[PDB]
């Protein structure tokens, strides 16, 4: 019954430094032969791994993020600490550290792992979006359709919501889930399949209302015209 | 990624996929253990093979490990609901001189029919670029299973910067929405004949257009 718990910072700020710690438990990090590492996974994305450290000193790091990193054990704690210099929006992921097997008769391998802790690198500025006409054209389609939308643009904190036309068009409206950017800020679009036979004559306007920093935008959706 | 997985394998409860792990002679073909990982949406990544085919306490010997050459692979027969979740392999790669993981495999196990995406691609808009900004968007909906890549290009050539792509989520209607943002100057969009996004989905591309001269 080996246990491994993260601990750290939900929230770091871009230039900052963050320290996570790993609590290791049912082991100690005295004994011949116990390695511990720490992996990151931006969100969505592949497992990378960072750091190891074992019963000696012995500390090895990714050598793409190596001049960023330190990896430290407090015995008296029993735990494995990662420091990581000048965080930036591109680095919020999950971080794991996991129980390597560490030797050859063993193998090199992530055989106990804990269950991780997100670190999102962003600012403390609330920050409204910029919303744009995404303009559908009158061209012939098969289905007789054309899609229209708004882009909402670089926002902070999530959530948004958009309606159509006060809310009175609810129907053939798809609004996506956001997109965190390596900015740090939010985007999303939320777009309306509509008759092309109307685009002449209806008009479309998306309510954006972003409540964290009380914005509300109302923008008209106009179709593309030469 | 140093090691190459297919993003996404599927079959039905009782068929048997495969899921490929291509690496080099710096890693795989240089003799460095192979393993693979289970991750389900949510939770922590768990050991489910190591060294190349030995399955850890609790996972089942319808999950099978091989190696041959730089290649490593993955078998699950008898595809079961539980099998659902992301698979990665991992190895050591001694030119980098660090662990390294594929990029990930996410396996489904059909329980609706199979959809292709719809794609629809907009350009900026007038009023974006008369803010001094840029922004195509790519929006991906409808499809089964919920997996997806997304690449951009300016006329024919990759473009890798300023690209921003969602996970995929579930819709109300069980089928599955992504969405992928390009920023570029304006100076950039009316500079290229064309810009596109490309949408694979299990080994079908299909690209979407637009132009700066399209009104």
């Amino acid at each position: 019954q080996v246990t491994l718990r993260e601990s750290g910072p939900a929230l770091v700020k871009p230039t900052q430094t963050l320290t996570l710690t790993c609590t290791i438990s049912g082991l100690s990090l005295t004994t011949s032969g116990v390695c511990v590492s720490w992996i990151r996974q931006p969100p969505g994305k592949a497992l990378e791994w960072l750091a190891l450290i074992d019963w000696d000193d012995d500390k090895y790091y990714s050598t793409s993020l190596r001049t960023r990193l330190t990896i430290s054990k407090d015995i008296s704690k029993n735990q494995v600490v990662l420091t990581m210099t000048n965080m930036d929006p591109v680095d919020t992921a999950t971080f794991f550290c996991a129980r390597t097997r560490c030797t050859s008769n063993w193998g090199y391998y992530f055989d106990s792992w804990g269950r991780g802790t997100r670190v999102t690198v962003s600012s403390a500025s609330t920050k409204g979006p910029s919303v744009f006409p995404l303009a559908p054209s009158s061209k012939s389609t098969s289905g007789g359709t054309a899609a229209l939308g708004c882009l909402v643009k670089d926002y902070f904190p999530e959530p948004v919501t958009v309606s159509w036309n006060s809310g009175a068009l609810t129907s053939g409206v798809h609004t996506f889930p956001a997109v965190l950017q390596s900015s740090g800020l939010y985007s999303l679009s939320s777009v309306v399949t509509v008759p092309s036979s109307s685009l002449g004559t209806q008009t479309y306007i998306c309510n954006v209302n972003h409540k964290p920093s009380n914005t509300k935008v109302d923008k008209r959706v106009e179709p593309k015209s030469c | 990624s140093v090691l190459t997985q297919p993003p996404s394998v599927s079959g039905a409860p009782g068929q048997r996929v495969t899921i490929s792990c291509t690496g080099s002679a710096s890693n795989i073909g240089a003799g460095y253990d192979v393993h693979w990982y289970q991750q389900v949406p949510g939770a922590a990544p768990k050991l489910l093979i190591f060294v190349y085919s030995n399955r850890p306490s609790g996972v089942p010997d319808r999950i099978s490990g091989s190696k041959s050459g730089t290649s490593a692979s993955l078998a699950i027969s008898g595809l079961q609901a539980e099998d659902e979740a992301d698979y990665y392999c991992q190895s050591y790669d001694d030119s980098l001189r660090g662990w390294v993981f594929g990029g990930g495999t996410k396996l489904t196990v059909l329980g609706q029919p199979k959809a292709a995406p719809s794609v629809t691609l907009f350009p900026p808009s007038s009023e974006e670029l008369q803010a001094n900004k840029a922004t195509l968007v790519c929006l991906i909906s409808d499809f089964y299973p919920g997996a997806v890549t997304v690449a951009w290009k300016a006329d024919s050539s990759p473009v890798k910067a300023g690209v921003e792509t969602t996970t995929p989520s579930k819709q109300s209607n069980n089928k599955y929405a992504a969405s992928s943002y390009l920023s570029l100057t304006p100076e950039q969009w009316k500079s290229h004949r064309s810009y596109s996004c490309q949408v694979t989905h299990e080994g079908s591309t299909v690209e979407k257009t637009v132009a700066p001269t399209e009104c």
